[PDB]
DNA sequence: AGCCCCCTCACAGACGAGTGCCCCGCACTTGGA
DNA sequence: TCCAAGTGCGGGGCACTCGTCTGTGAGGGGGCT
């Protein structure tokens, strides 16, 4: 694969031949042990979901060692959750200190003292949501590089040796294997890192002045094709809709809370289209 | 030993005192008819009863004797102006019915009160009310706990508790569970709390609370108008008595002048002190109009003219080419260059010399200091940036006159 | 969808014994696993001297 | 003693037993519980409304029933009391009698999830609200909802709370599993009739039906229903009518009058009035709204000396401004330095000239436009 | 006949108050010695 | 008579958070040789 300059410049047997697949994956583990053993880590960089190869793996020959399951692809996980873990789980020694490297210190002199306990951790997606920072990748680095840590990881993004200098490739000691599944991305895209209908549903819940207020504003929007506030005000102490300001003002609020109107300084624009508006509004007569 | 001072004031059982004078107080045979005015236009020296504020004196009397007769427990909101007799009508009511509650006229209660102005955060409410209902100085969750066990459950006989929140808007914090909390007790059957709390703001419930807390504190609000120029004339007529120390233009012309600004008392019965207090420097006995005029142009200062004038020459020619670089370059907010390009223009004008900036800035300091001007730190010299405190026609009135 | 992942935990522990080689008896008897430990050790000597 | 004192005595605002208006809400909430409770499998809850409209009155009907005692370990926690956001594990051990090592919340956690898989009975969570527990990642929502996808579990929660869209903004992850999804119930706002119906439960419980004719509860109903919708101000209306009709007359039933005017009633000094003359004068004739404290009184300061008035200085002008903030006529917006604060007109003019009543000077003011 | 030069507008950054949270010291202290 | 280490709790460092504020990169709009 040679990209070229011009672009930027210018601009079933499914299912049988899958399982036969995992099946010349599955074949790679004994093999994958050899070179776990000899200090180098394990990278794998396909195409498809390698969710199940690594639990396959976790489970058919790493089912009595210690095992820390990191998943990346997780949005809200943080290197405090890991290495608090490591640090207190484990080793039992405690919560592990705020600033991160001291706490790979203490791993690696906690490390230094027993030998023949051999601790693996399988990174599911090393470039996770919040694994793309040059720390993450540097305290990955200093605790792979330990002679008793021993590291499985997946690799997703096509930006991730972006952020892998010389020394974070020596230390990482990988091992490059294309395990290239055709299974599609199901835990990985369901989590948080990836109208009319709702405004029908929250304006069955608002009581009549709120009602008023919100076909005023419709009306205004509608026939002048954002209004400002003082003319809202009106239009609303006219009919009686409203004590003060700050009930009117409340309701704007709740308004701007619940995502039914856009208030830019006062003017409140409602962020949809004139026909599908239209169709609201002949749908309340 | 620390151990067991802490031990027996953690527990509430030795007296916090204070120390006794040597000599012991004067007499009120030896005090003067002038220092009798004195002693009793104090502001500490609250009356039995208060003039001027007898309609809300009867609606808070009425709702806390329904509340406390029919043993059910709810919430009221008072609001005003500081200085407009909030806390002494609401004491004084409270002082009516213990008294009411010990001739058996009125069922009995206990009066618990806290401030939230002396809580260092909202969450030592909670340290406080329990250290009003056992004595004993616990933590805030144990507290907490321990009110909740006694609130929430049913005990007969429990006896009604009359809770005072005085400053509502300081125990408001970002999350507000305590206000909530207290606003919440009386919701329940089993707890005969009644609560009411005073503020200054009118539009507290739908400004800063949340919906669920604006929905608890109900609709039986009340708010105490400031005073007018009649009734303020009223509370100090009646706090000197029958004597004939104050003339009636003296009290009528310190009511007018207080009423007009703001409507406090504490204005008033500080300014009549004043006025006392210069009466007796001129050897007379009575107050008659200068010593209140005297009083009122010492009271409400104003000497941001007099501070110009006693400046030296050199900030006077400061301040002039300061007012003109305003009005040359339109906006208000200079820079330190153009001010010393005006300063040397005025300077060569007028025919004496001027210090360089090094000393300029000195005196760009010396005015910050006093709040003349509005200047930042001297470490970008130069390129700071000048805004006028004093307006530019003080300047002109202070250096022509 | 995997009773393993889960929406709150992002970190899962399985420690077995842990306080504070990888194969067995199976490979370091063979002689191919001590020939290359022994080249390999023999050539590190040399490049560390 | 009287009527009027039993009529204020039996609204009260408080726990009942009786619920007029939530007849297809309770309904609907035990044939959840009895469908969770015979196939043995668990479940999430989401009930939201608005405030006053009567969720903790039925999740406090249902949590004193015999049978459901007697079937399933019940527990209500209210999210508001603990300290803070992770300590609510304890709680639960407080609220279950367990035994934890302590001084740890992930023990209390572990704890949690131990009793959770060998209960001997069903257990119901009422968490009273719920939108205390939001926090920036929300681990704790996130773990307390994950529960009835434990194996082996047979907790079922309730969730209360006033946010309609909370499970879809702050639980979005939730959506990814159709095991976890909390199933929604909205409690509508009340109506007009059922604010009338509920007016007639508490009146005659008590046999107080004589001092409420049907006319000034139904112009009650139609203007609370359509203000806000909530009970609680309905019942404090009615409560405050009552109390205000007996200082007033001392039978005598109330009238159209009185409610009307309760219903009105619910929903100067001098240099306060020429700073509100100033500020409506700067606001006329001058396009942009930024009105700062200096500017204000400079402009006040000419105003105080075309009409022979002793202008205030600047230290108590800024006392004023605050003083006229309290009604609520003005914001300031904070800097700085106290002349760069920002004054804000919150109200219409013509409140404001409804609101001064002196005519004759404030009209006065607005043509004295040469000071600016 | 696709290209050359301004407009402008929500991200990028800063920043600044400001406010809540979590680690950390530290006396309590207590059942035990 | 004392005491070792849990522990309960206050206090400060820190990190988020809401609002303000200002450059600005590239999509967009008006003219071009
Ligand atoms: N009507 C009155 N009659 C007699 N004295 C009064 C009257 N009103 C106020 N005072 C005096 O002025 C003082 C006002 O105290 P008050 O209880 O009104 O403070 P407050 O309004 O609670 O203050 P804040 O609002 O700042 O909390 C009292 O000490 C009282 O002596
Ligand atoms: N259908 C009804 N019939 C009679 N009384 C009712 C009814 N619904 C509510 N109430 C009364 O309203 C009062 C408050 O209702 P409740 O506390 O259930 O509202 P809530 O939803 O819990 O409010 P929040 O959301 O603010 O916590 C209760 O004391 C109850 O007596
Ligand atoms: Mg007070
Ligand atoms: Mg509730």
């Amino acid at each position: 694969f040679v990209p070229e300059s011009d672009g930027y410049f210018h601009s079933a047997e499914h299912e049988g031949s899958i399982n036969a697949i995992m099946e010349e994956y599955r074949s790679y583990f004994p093999k994958w042990m050899c070179i776990l053993n000899e200090g180098f880590n394990i990278l794998l960089y396909g195409l498809g979901s390698k969710h199940q190869l690594l639990q396959s793996f976790h489970r058919e020959v790493l089912h009595k060692q210690t095992v820390l399951v990191v998943n990346g692809f997780f949005p809200s996980l943080t290197i405090k959750d890991m290495l608090d873990s490591i640090t207190s789980d484990i080793l039992d020694a405690g919560i592990s200190p705020a600033n991160p490297h001291e706490a790979v210190d203490m791993i690696e002199e906690e490390f230094a003292l027993i030998p023949e306990t051999h601790l693996f951790l399988i990174v599911h997606n090393l470039d996770g949501a919040m694994l793309r920072n040059v720390k993450a990748q540097a305290i990955l680095s200093r605790l792979a590089r330990i002679p008793n840590i021993h590291l499985l990881a997946s690799i997703d993004h096509i930006n991730t040796p972006l952020l892998w200098d010389q020394g974070k490739l020596c230390s990482f000691n990988f091992s490059w294997w294309d395990c290239t599944t055709m299974l599609p991305y199901t835990n990985e895209t369901a989590f948080e890192n990836s109208a009319l209908s709702s405004m029908r549903s929250v304006f069955s819940s608002l009581t009549t002045n709120s009602r008023g207020i919100y076909m005023l504003i419709v009306k205004y929007q509608l026939k002048n094709k954002g209004m400002p506030f003082r003319d809202l005000y009106s239009s609303c102490r006219e009919a009686f809709l409203v004590s003060s300001d700050l009930a009117l003002r409340a309701q704007l609020t709740e308004f701007l809370d619940h995502k039914l109107v856009k208030s830019k300084r006062e003017q409140l624009t409602i962020p949809i289209d004139g026909a599908l508006l239209q169709q609201f509004l002949e749908e309340q007569e | 030993t620390p151990s067991q001072k802490m031990k027996k004031i953690r527990a509430g059982e030795l007296s916090p005192s204070m120390q006794q004078r040597t000599d012991l107080p004067a007499k009120d045979s030896s005090k003067s008819e002038l220092q009798l005015a004195r002693e009793q236009l104090h502001v500490s020296v609250v009356p039995k009863s208060l003039p001027c504020r007898e309609r809300e004196f009867e609606n808070i009397y009425a709702f806390l004797e329904g509340k406390i007769q029919d043993q059910c427990g709810g919430c009221m909101y008072v609001s005003g102006v500081p200085g407009t007799g909030k806390t002494a009508t609401v004491t004084g009511v409270i002082r009516t019915l213990q008294r009411m509650a010990k001739q058996n006229e009125l069922p009995a209660f206990e009066y618990l009160e806290i401030n939230g102005m002396r809580l260092t955060e909202p969450r030592q409410a909670y340290v406080q009310i329990y250290k009003q209902l056992t004595g004993k100085t616990v933590s805030w969750e144990q507290a907490h706990a321990l009110l909740e066990k006694r609130f929430t459950t049913p005990a007969p006989r429990r006896v009604t508790t009359v809770l005072l929140v005085d400053e509502l808007d300081i125990l408001c914090n970002r999350r507000q569970d305590v206000v909530y909390n207290l606003l919440d007790w009386p919701t329940k059957s089993a707890a005969k709390l009644v609560v009411v709390t005073i503020a200054n703001t009118m539009d507290l419930p739908e400004r800063l609370l949340m919906g669920k807390v604006t929905s608890r504190l109900g609709l039986t609000r009340l708010t105490f108008q400031p005073y007018s120029h009649k009734q303020l004339q009223e509370i100090v007529t009646a706090r000197l008595g029958g004597s004939e120390t104050f003339k009636g233009e003296a009290v009528q012309l310190v009511a007018r002048k207080v009423a007009a600004v703001s409507g406090d008392a504490r204005r008033a019965l500080d300014i009549c002190r004043r006025a006392t207090e210069i009466a007796d420097t001129a050897a007379v006995k009575c107050v008659t109009m200068l010593h209140v005029q005297q009083a009122l142009a010492e009271m409400i200062a104003s000497a941001k003219v007099q501070a110009i004038r006693n400046c030296s020459r050199m900030e006077q020619i400061f301040l002039q080419a300061i007012a003109a670089e305003v009005t040359r370059t339109g906006v208000e907010e200079t820079t330190f260059m153009g001010v010393y390009q005006q300063v040397e223009t005025i300077a060569a004008f007028m025919g004496v010399t001027f210090p360089p900036p090094g000393r300029a800035l000195r005196l760009c300091s010396k005015l910050g200091a006093e709040r003349l001007i509005i200047s930042e730190h001297s470490r970008n010299d130069l390129f700071q940036k000048i805004l006028l405190n004093v307006s530019a026609d003080d300047i002109h009135y202070a250096l022509r006159v | 969808m995997d009773p393993t992942i889960s929406v709150s935990k992002g970190c899962f522990v399985y420690k077995n014994g842990a306080t504070r080689s990888l194969l067995g008896k199976e490979v370091v008897q063979q002689p191919f696993y001590e020939e290359y430990r022994k080249a390999w050790n023999q050539i590190n000597d040399h490049i560390a001297d | 003693r009287n009527k009027y004192q039993n009529a204020r005595r039996v609204l009260n605002s408080a726990e009942t037993q009786n619920l007029p208006g939530r007849e297809s809400q309770l309904q609907e909430l035990r044939e959840f519980f009895s469908n969770h409770l015979e196939s043995q499998t668990s479940g999430s809850l989401y009930v939201s409304g608005q405030p006053g409209t009567g969720k903790t009155a039925c999740l406090s009907l249902l949590l004193r029933d015999p049978d459901f005692s007697k079937r399933l370990q019940r527990v209500y926690i209210n999210c508001t009391s603990i300290a803070s956001v992770g300590a609510v594990y304890k709680k639960l051990c407080t609220e279950l009698q367990l035994k934890v090592s302590g001084r740890t919340e992930r023990d209390h956690l572990e704890a949690i999830q131990r009793h959770l898989k060998t209960a001997k009975r069903m257990l119901l969570l009422v968490l009273d609200e719920i939108d205390q527990l939001c926090t920036s990642r929300q681990e704790v929502l996130y773990t307390i909802f994950e529960w009835p996808a434990l194996p082996g579990s047979r907790i079922l929660l309730v969730g209360i709370a006033n946010s309609l869209d909370l499970t879809d903004r702050a639980l979005m992850r939730l959506n990814a599993r159709c095991e976890l999804k909390p199933r929604l119930m909205h409690f509508p706002p009340y109506s007009k009739q059922q604010i009338v119906e509920i007016f007639k439960s508490r009146l005659a419980e008590a046999e107080v039906l004589d001092v409420f004719p049907p006319v000034t509860l139904q112009l009650l109903a139609a203007k609370v229903s359509a203000i806000s919708g909530d009970v609680r101000r309905a019942l404090d209306i009615g409560r405050r009518v009552v109390e205000i009709a007996e200082q007033q007359k001392r039978l005598k039933p109330v009238q159209v009058t009185q409610v009307a005017a309760v219903l009105n009633k619910v929903y100067f000094p001098l240099q306060q009035k020429l700073m509100l003359c100033t500020l409506v004068l700067m606001l006329r004739n001058e396009r942009n709204k930024d009105i700062s404290m200096g500017r204000l009184h400079e402009v006040y300061r000419r105003v105080c000396a075309k009409r022979n008035i002793l202008a205030l200085d600047q230290a108590e002008f800024t006392g004023t401004v605050d003083l006229v903030e309290t009604r609520g006529i003005l914001r300031i917006m904070r800097k700085k330095e106290p002349r760069l604060h920002k004054v804000l007109l919150q109200w219409d003019e013509e409140e404001v000239h409804a609101a001064l009543s002196d005519k004759q000077l404030i009209a006065s003011i607005l043509s004295d436009t040469a000071c600016l």
